């Protein structure tokens, strides 16, 4: 199962931006438990959201999860300069996880 | 919460290697402990995960005969033995705990451990 996304996006400081996470098998449901992780430079990973829309403790509330159409999504409402980083998602198939290509967000 | 993994490793093709991930500052048996493979130009790639309470596991079909997830409850550590090493296994391996009671989300990751499968000249 290949996990398609957008290759890269570009938001301004203050504007809203919507990342996505398509599945090849079909539409993304709540059974997939769509995960999200932010890789800042120097190999610094930090899990933002998982189980579709349930945020982790310590994660900014600007990051939010939902199911827009046939894909999961990570809406960063009010993008910061520190948000400039890659964003991998991860859908669950019933027995394992599968990561996607990643989306290099670049904040001007 | 801190996940301090082992230092950089140098190992020949054919041999094996044991990496670590000493968790601390929380209840070790309450959270799972996944493992990921980050190669250049490949993004992330799932290896598996282990529930420390009972040592139950769930692997990717690709890395079922490669990785070996185990735990040691006294030391609160998590290991992963990669066997039959090749040029393809050269990657920085991480460990990322996950809350799983109601929802499945990541939070705290490790610094990473750069593995270089290099032949002896
Ligand atoms: O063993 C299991 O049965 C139903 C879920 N389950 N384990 C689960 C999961 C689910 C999701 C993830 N995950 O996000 O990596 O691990």
């Amino acid at each position: 199962a290949v996990v398609t996304q957008e290759s890269a996006l570009t938001t301004s400081p203050g504007e809203t931006v919507t990342l996505t996470c398509r599945s090849s098998t079909g539409a993304v449901t709540t059974s997939n438990y769509a995960n999200w992780v932010q890789e800042k430079p120097r190999h610094l990973f930090t899990g933002l959201i998982g189980g579709t829309n349930n945020r982790a403790p310590g994660v900014p509330a600007r990051f939010s999860g939902s199911l827009i159409g046939n894909k999961a999504a990570l809406t960063i409402t009010g993008a910061q300069t520190e948000d400039e980083a890659i964003y991998f998602c991860a859908l669950w198939y019933s027995n394992h996880l599968v990561f996607g290509g990643g989306t290099k967000l670049t904040v001007l | 919460v801190q996940l301090q993994q082992s230092g950089a490793e140098l190992v020949k093709p054919g041999a094996s290697v044991k990496l670590s991930c000493k968790a601390s500052g929380y209840t070790f048996t309450s959270y799972w402990m996944h493992w990921v493979k980050q190669r250049p130009g490949r993004g992330l790639e799932w290896i598996g995960r282990i529930d420390p309470n009972g040592g139950g596991t769930k692997y990717n079909l690709k890395f079922k005969s490669k990785a070996t997830l185990t735990v040691d409850k006294p030391s609160s550590t998590a290991y992963m033995q990669l066997s039959s090493l090749t040029s393809e296994d050269s990657a920085v391996y991480y460990c990322a705990r996950m809350w799983y009671y109601g929802t499945y989300y990541f939070d705290y990751w490790g610094q990473g451990t750069t593995l270089t499968v290099s032949s002896a000249a």
